[PDB]
């Protein structure tokens, strides 16, 4: 879900 | 948010988004009030039910962000916190009374067109547009079902503040002076809600008087999101204030 | 009550833009100012 930070 | 839309760029410049390092999670909302502190609810950090208590360390804040996955590349700023403050009488045992917490970042953010702060009301700010009837605006990221998903982008309701009776008779829990319900009564036929996932983001409202737009409540409480005869609960900011500058004026920017 | 420029949006009220359902707020505060 989240992106790559 | 149900019922609620995307929100436009830069609507909600002061939006926060508190941030789970890991596993990298959306914790709640929150709201910049000055270049250096966030204000969110208190159950976002602490709530021993649950075996939730979050440390300076556990967390993350990301300021300027619409998107609510993506990595807003040149446009959010993520923050270290440098501390945390929560209301010394906040009821957790109970029914979230004083629901409320500053967080002091490490460094100081620069506004820009996707971040800025929101103010806080005054006395006599609080007094005229904290009416029964008068609408206000809530943003999150949050549940747009009770259960049915989650947005792609920062969601918006505006929802009108209701009489005390009424909120006092929706629910079993016992009310205080500081909490304040709000949305549609069933027969005005008009809905929409926070939700889980909502929480620790403003309930704010635009001064007709200087056209400046107030931070009145925080998301809090509720029981299942959107239900006929039901209401959302907000911390009651004005009411927690004195708290509030005293951390500021204690410890701060 | 705030910071200073607290509550004027750099996209909105300081370019003299209006979002599209801040109306409904203002109306409802007996319609605004």
């Amino acid at each position: 879900d989240f992106e790559e930070i | 948010i149900v019922e609620g839309s995307d929100a436009e760029i830069g609507m909600s410049p002061w939006q926060v988004m508190l941030f789970r390092k890991s596993p990298q999670e959306l914790l709640c909302g929150a709201s910049l009030i000055s270049d250096r502190w966030v204000l969110t609810a208190a159950h976002c950090l602490l709530y021993p039910p649950w075996d939730k208590n979050f440390t300076e360390n556990d967390l993350l804040v990301r300021i300027g962000k619409h998107s609510r996955t993506r990595y807003e590349r040149n446009i959010e700023k993520i923050s270290m916190l440098e501390k945390i403050y929560i209301h010394p009488r906040y009821n957790w045992r109970e029914n979230l009374d004083r629901d409320i917490a500053l967080m002091k970042l490490k460094k100081p953010v620069a506004f820009s067109d996707y971040i800025h702060p929101v103010c806080l009301p005054d006395r006599e700010t609080a007094a005229s547009l904290l009416q029964a009837g008068y609408k206000g605006r809530v943003t999150g990221w949050g549940n747009l079902k009770e259960t049915w998903g989650q947005p792609s982008v920062l969601q918006v309701v505006n929802l009108p503040i209701v009489e005390r009776p009424v909120c006092k008779d929706s629910t079993r829990i016992r009310i205080t002076d500081n909490m304040f319900c709000a949305g549609y009564k069933p027969d005005e036929g008009k809905r929409g809600d926070a939700c889980e996932g909502d929480s620790g983001g403003p309930f704010v409202m635009k001064s007709p008087f200087n056209n400046r737009w107030y931070q009145m409540g925080i998301v809090s409480w509720g029981e299942g999101c959107d239900r006929d005869g039901k209401y959302g609960f907000y911390t009651h900011v004005f009411r927690l204030k004195k708290w509030i500058q005293k951390v500021i004026d204690q410890f701060g920017e | 009550s705030g910071e200073a420029d607290c509550g004027l949006r750099p996209l909105f009220e300081k370019k003299s833009l209006e979002d599209k359902t801040e109306r409904e707020l203002l109306e409802s505060y007996i319609d605004g100012r």
